[PDB]
RNA sequence: UCUGGUUUCUCUUCAGAUCGCAUAAAUCUUUCGCCUUUUACUAAAGAUUUCCGUGGAGAGGAACAACUCU
RNA sequence: CGCCGCC
């Protein structure tokens, strides 16, 4: 729900994306593809979890801030579109309610 | 013109304009801190005085050194000049006065006296005769060839300002917090106040580091060590009267 | 030294001619509403975009700042919105429907529409692309004066009876390509004037102030 | 229009007042009427408890309603004679056709009256009939409008019967006028009353090749399209239509860019249509935005004006109207 | 049509024929025919409203003068056949002038201005005489700079130097069609045809602004300054200065004078029911007429 | 723009921007094509 | 019958004009943005210059200048 | 409605 926080992690996730890519004097576009990135290190490669290829969403500007509007025009998040859909890291990190319910019946059964 | 100067112990002199809040023109050249500045009232050149031995002229427009006014042994505290021959004095910090040819360059006239060093030099503005300021003996001269008219009492702290008013008032500023009115016409000391620190400040800070009357010459406004400028005015009486 | 140039109009109309395939066919500035510089600088001062226009940053009217109490006396989700004020308006008039405009500048508005039928055939005045609703060879229904053919000679001196005109025709070879050259872009409706330098002028240059040709891809219109 | 504004709003903030100005959002003054006549006659108090005036109110037809808003009947004339124009004009009936006074806004606007439609004779004694009191109050009465303080015009307010104060310098003499008023328009909003939305007559000239851009641009803002007009001379020709002051905003920006600045149109106030919906609906849902091209957004459009300057809403005709005793 | 509800003298002056011809590029016969047109359609526009059913308007009443402000052309046929006159014609117009419309033409048996077609395409008198020679004039000027220009400078005697005739074409057509038509002759005796010219037009004026007020207002109301009457002058306007916070209002006098510093009756909307509630009564002496 | 919103600073955030439209969205009438 | 001059080269100040129907780079002062520090930078505002060019003016010739505008 | 490119 936090959307100035799903701006953030873009904004956070490319520039370690562009900290580590002056450290080899590169900066290039396809000089450092994000397959270096996001390749995990058992293969070899630095692993990282994204959470920038998230498609971060909009609103209306003016009636932003009046009233929780709903959604339209999602805004393109991390610069990467050649379809590769890098994984979210939300999608393998099981929600707090389903967490809970899911407590609620074990500890039912397991008595 | 519609802009003020400005210098300080940063190397800097700024020209800070005033339609725009803004500096414009940044001179450049002084190889140590930087004391004072004037204006010369008739033409605009601007002169300015170090911490190395130099004064130097600034031509405004051009922001180029006319001269380097080169005579001095030590620190150049302070600066005034004029439209009447002699043009500059540089009081410095190696106890003398001199006195400058503003197109030549080379000093008319040195002035030594002042066991300890001179600070604060004034002019009147009517007629001739400035005074200067030292330690020991604030004294008072006369403008051509320079002439020692007079010196004044014991005001014995180490001085910094000299402030004349056009009805001969005089206030000497110092480092102790004294500050001592005086006359121009006799030399007479009329008032020796001393001033209070505000709340924050300890007992041994006060000390006076500017003094400037108004163009009213009714407020006399001083700048201290305090952090504060205290602004004076007149008293309407009449039983204080002279001894 | 080669500072001054006058030509004759069969001498510019065949540069015309030739000078196409990068000359704009726009006769009027009417092409151009919010595509002009002054939409231009309003959309900058403004910190919008027109669609296919430039997009700069920001300037000194940053951030603005209401307290609760009066924008929510103002606003609320109270106002009859009935179609949404889209940008183009703003960039249209920035008075009413915008709120704190400065810095800002106001468009043009509405050359009268150049028509202009073009040529392909001789005998000039063709009268095509055009209809024409009076009833031709019989009307009337307004009171004429003198409708009595009746005076006869004595007024119109033999001599100069004459209209103002028969010596020469109102067409000829170069009046056809002469009008079409009076609406033509801007080095070509001159007849004269002064040299420039060949830096100086540019030549793919009402190209991009245009729109973009739709079914292009991205990095062309970017 | 919107060129006028602007031109009223930069030299507001530019020129005769450099402070910084908020504008809102534009929106009509729009207007009142009636669509069919009452279904129920109405009822007065007065602080002495002396009158009673039961009446009701009815439409009229529009041709007259814009006679006499544009001054082709004048107060000034003969009685008999504006009555003779009335009679033969709108085959009226004759004893109810000399009986009128004052009409209704600014004594111009159609919210006329007839006293007499039942029958000649009640009272007539000292002011026993309609001669300054209602007239004036009907004036102070009409121009503050009933249902969202917008004004009624072509509807008209017929009084059935009344009462005069048995010495109206001691009793109610000027204690009738709200009455009067408050009578007329309960009349009014218990005959299923509707709103007016003004229209612009709008007229383009435009190119032959970009001009059913102009039909889906007005056909969008609900734009009846009536007479597309080949012209000679310029092979631009017009069109000739009709669209709601409301769906007016950016209507030329919006019409020039689709055409690529080749249309252009001009825009001017017609006379008033009715809005789709009723203002007296309830049970009605209004999401506060996404605007209705609904039936029913004129009960939308008369609470957000209730919403606004306004009043408190729920007009059922209990309270201030009638009395449910 | 809020002119002739107000009925003021509906004259009319239709412009741009340049944009006709030079855009449009109309032959001459379907030029008159579109400016029939208009005229026949502005004639059965203005008897919508028919208190003023002789009132009607032709170029042959003086009551319409054609024009291009582009190149700064007066037209209309009674100051034109004064261009027929002073060159070589001796005409006495104003009997010629008022011929010349809807009527043909021919040219032996020297005149006889017909109903009919003498040969089977007979153009009109206004497209023989003056709408076609127009055109000649423009045609060979946009067309023809360097060649047959000297000639019809020639025959029209236009002598026109060197500098002058190096112009740009929209120029050198605006300056040659100035020195040809000279002055607006045809706008001024547009308005000796109409415009009441006021004193004698000002009874339905005064009737409509002014509320009644026969034997105290209206009487006078209709004499001129003659300096015995009221002062009693109008002000709709109200212009500003050029530093804003002043304004100036701005009306027309009707019976009176105001010389330099006159107490003002200033009357309001809803001041005066008989009687000021309120005047603020001005002291002027400045007062200036306006020109742009 | 086409109506309202984007990102001022598309230099500031890691982004290139182009919001897209929410084809997700449910209502009555939209289009404007066919 | 008399009056009688466009090119091209050099200087001479004035420029108030889309001096240029297009459009560089720098310095200063602030806010940005990347940033570890400094130059290379970013992209907006303000005020200044330099540079590539131009406009009207005095003079000196020479270029058919004697063809002839006048 | 499409940042980015390094001595
Ligand atoms: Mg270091």
């Amino acid at each position: 729900n936090t959307q100035e926080l799903l701006d953030l992690l873009v904004k956070c996730e490319n520039k370690i994306q562009t900290r580590i890519k002056i450290g080899l004097n590169s900066k290039m576009p396809s000089r450092f593809p994000p397959v270096v990135f996001y390749t995990p290190k058992e293969l070899g490669g630095l692993g990282m979890l994204s959470m920038g290829h998230v498609l971060i969403p909009q609103s209306d500007l003016r009636w932003s801030k009046q009233t929780d509007v709903g959604i339209t025009h999602f805004r393109s998040g991390m610069s990467h579109e050649e379809d590769q859909l890098i994984p979210n890291l939300y999608r393998y990190i099981q929600p707090w309610e389903s967490e809970f319910i899911d407590s609620q019946r074990v500890w039912a059964e397991y008595a | 013109s519609p802009y003020l100067f400005s210098c300080g112990e940063d190397k800097q002199v700024k020209c800070w304009d005033l339609e725009y809040n803004k500096v414009i023109r940044h001179y450049h050249g002084h190889l140590s801190a930087v004391y004072g500045l004037d204006l010369h009232p008739t033409i605009d050149v601007l002169v300015t005085c170090s911490r190395d031995s130099t004064a130097r002229i600034w031509d405004v427009r051009t922001k180029a050194s006319v001269h380097t006014l080169s005579g001095h042994t030590n620190a150049v505290a302070t600066v005034r000049c004029q439209a009447a021959e002699p043009q500059i004095i540089t009081g410095s910090h190696d106890t003398t006065i001199r006195l400058w040819d503003l197109v030549a360059g080379k000093t008319r006239v040195t002035l030594t006296n002042h066991k300890k060093s001179v600070r604060a030099v004034v002019l009147h503005p009517r007629h001739y005769t400035f005074a200067s300021g030292s330690p020991d003996n604030i004294k008072q001269w006369k403008f051509p060839d320079g002439s020692f008219i007079q010196n004044l009492s014991g005001h014995n702290a180490i001085i910094n300002t000299l402030t004349v008013n056009s009805d001969g008032v005089l206030v000497s500023g110092a480092d102790n917090g004294t500050m001592h009115l005086w006359d121009w016409r006799t030399g007479y000391n009329f008032q020796r106040v001393h001033a209070a620190v505000q709340p924050g400040s300890l007992d041994s800070e006060s000390g006076i580091f500017a003094c400037a009357f108004d163009q009213s010459e009714s407020r006399l406004l001083t700048a201290e060590a305090d952090k504060t400028i205290k602004v004076y005015r007149e008293d309407d009486t009449a039983t204080e009267e002279t001894h | 030294t080669y500072q001054r140039w006058q030509f004759t109009l069969p001498m510019m109309s065949t540069l015309y001619r030739l000078a196409n395939q990068l000359l704009t066919d726009l006769v009027d500035d009417n092409y151009f509403y919010l595509f002009d510089l002054k939409a231009f600088f309003t959309s900058k001062a403004l910190n919008m975009a027109i669609p296919g226009g430039p997009k700069f940053e920001p300037l000194v009217r940053d951030i603005n700042l209401q307290d609760e109490d009066w924008n929510e006396f103002n606003d609320i989700n109270k106002i009859i919105i009935r179609q949404p004020i889209r940008t183009e308006y703003k960039i249209a008039f920035p008075y009413l429907y915008n709120n704190l405009p400065h810095h800002v500048h106001l468009t043009w508005y509405h050359t009268p529409n150049v028509v202009f039928i073009k040529t392909e055939d001789p005998d000039l005045p063709a009268f095509y692309f055009d209809p024409l609703i009076n009833p031709i060879s019989h009307r009337h229904s307004v009171k004429s004066q003198e409708p009595l053919p009746d005076d006869d000679e004595e007024f119109e001196l033999p001599e100069f009876v004459e209209p103002f005109l028969k010596d020469t025709p109102l067409y000829t070879d170069n009046t056809a390509n002469g009008i079409a050259l009076l609406w033509a872009p801007r080095p070509f409706n001159l007849r004269s004037g002064r040299t420039r330098r060949a830096l100086d002028i540019p030549l793919v240059k009402n190209w991009y102030r245009e729109h973009c040709p739709a079914g292009q891809p991205v990095k062309v219109r970017v | 229009g919107e060129l006028y504004l602007d031109c009223v709003m930069h030299d507001l903030r530019k020129m005769y007042s450099e402070i910084d100005i908020k504008v809102a959002d534009p929106v009509v003054t729009f207007c009142e009427t009636v669509v069919e006549t009452s279904s129920l006659k109405c009822f007065a108090e007065t602080p002495n408890k002396k009158n009673k005036i039961t009446m009701i109110a009815e439409p009229l037809e529009k041709g007259l309603a814009e006679d006499i808003e544009n001054e082709v009947v004048q107060i000034t004339w003969n009685r008999k004679k504006l009555g003779e124009f009335f009679q033969t004009k709108y085959d009226w009936d004759l004893l109810a056709a000399r009986s009128i006074w004052a009409f209704g806004p600014d004594a111009t606007g159609p919210n006329i009256l007839v006293d007499d439609t039942l029958p000649s004779e009640v009272d007539k004694a000292l002011l026993g009939s309609v001669k300054d009191s209602i007239v004036q109050g009907f004036q102070w009465g009409t121009r503050e409008g009933p249902l969202c303080d917008e004004l009624i015009r072509n509807v008209k307010f017929k009084i059935l019967d009344a009462v005069v104060a048995q010495e109206p310098l001691h009793r109610g003499g000027g204690q009738i006028i709200p009455t009067a008023r408050r009578v007329v328009y309960s009349a009014f909003l218990m005959a299923t009353p509707r709103l007016m939305e003004p229209y612009y007559f709008v007229e383009v000239q435009a190119p032959a090749d970009c001009v059913s851009a102009v039909y889906t641009v007005l056909a969008r803002r609900r734009g009846h399209v009536t007479q597309d007009a080949p012209i000679p001379g310029s092979p631009l020709y017009t069109i000739k239509a009709f669209i709601p002051a409301i769906d007016s905003f950016g209507f030329e920006t919006d019409l020039r860019t689709h055409t690529q600045g080749q249309a252009f149109s001009l825009s001017v106030f017609h006379h008033w249509q009715i809005v789709p919906g009723d203002p007296l609906d309830k049970s009605i849902v209004i999401r506060p935005l996404e605007p209705q091209p609904a039936p029913h957004l004129a009960r939308e459009f008369m609470i957000k004006t209730r919403r606004r300057k306004g009043l408190s809403e729920d007009v059922s005709i209990s309270k201030f109207f009638d009395d449910p005793m | 049509k809020h002119a002739v509800q107000e009925r003021l003298a509906v004259t009319v002056c239709i412009n741009k024929i340049d944009r006709l011809i030079l855009e449009l590029k109309l032959p001459p016969t379907d030029a008159y025919y579109k400016l029939r047109h208009i005229v026949d359609e502005v004639n059965g526009l203005i008897s919508m409203y028919s208190t003023d059913e002789n009132l009607i308007l032709s170029p042959l009443l003086g009551n319409v003068c054609f024009s291009s402000s582009q190149y700064s052309i007066c037209f209309t046929l009674g100051s034109f056949a004064k261009i027929y006159a002073d060159t070589f014609g001796d005409i006495n117009y104003q009997e010629f002038a008022k011929r010349l419309w809807g009527d043909i033409y021919f040219n032996p048996k020297t005149r006889k201005f017909t109903k009919k077609a003498p040969t089977s395409s007979s153009q009109r008198s206004f497209v023989e005489f003056i709408l076609e020679p127009l055109y000649k004039i423009l045609a060979q000027v946009v067309g023809d700079v360097d060649t047959s220009l000297p000639r019809t400078l020639d025959e029209l005697g236009i002598h026109l130097t060197k500098e002058e005739l190096k112009l740009n074409i929209r120029p050198l057509l605006r300056l040659v069609c100035k020195k040809f038509f000279g002055e607006f002759t045809g706008f001024v005796d547009m308005c000796v045809q109409h415009i009441p010219s006021p004193k004698v037009g000002a009874k339905p004026k005064i009737e409509h602004t002014y509320t009644g007020g026969v034997d105290s207002d209206l009487g006078e109301a209709m004499s001129d300054c003659d300096p015995d009457g009221p002062l009693m002058c109008h002000t709709t306007k109200m212009y500003s200065t050029d530093d804003g916070v002043q304004f100036h209002a701005f009306g027309r006098v009707l019976s009176g004078t105001i010389h330099a510093g006159q107490p003002v009756k200033v009357l309001g909307e809803n001041y005066t029911l008989e009687d000021e509630e309120d005047s603020q009564i001005c002291t002027v002496g400045r007062l200036w007429i306006s020109v742009a | 723009m086409y109506n309202g919103i984007g990102l001022p600073t598309p230099r500031g955030s890691g982004t290139n921007g182009y919001v897209q439209r929410n084809l997700s969205l449910v209502r009555g009438r939209r289009g404007e094509r066919p």
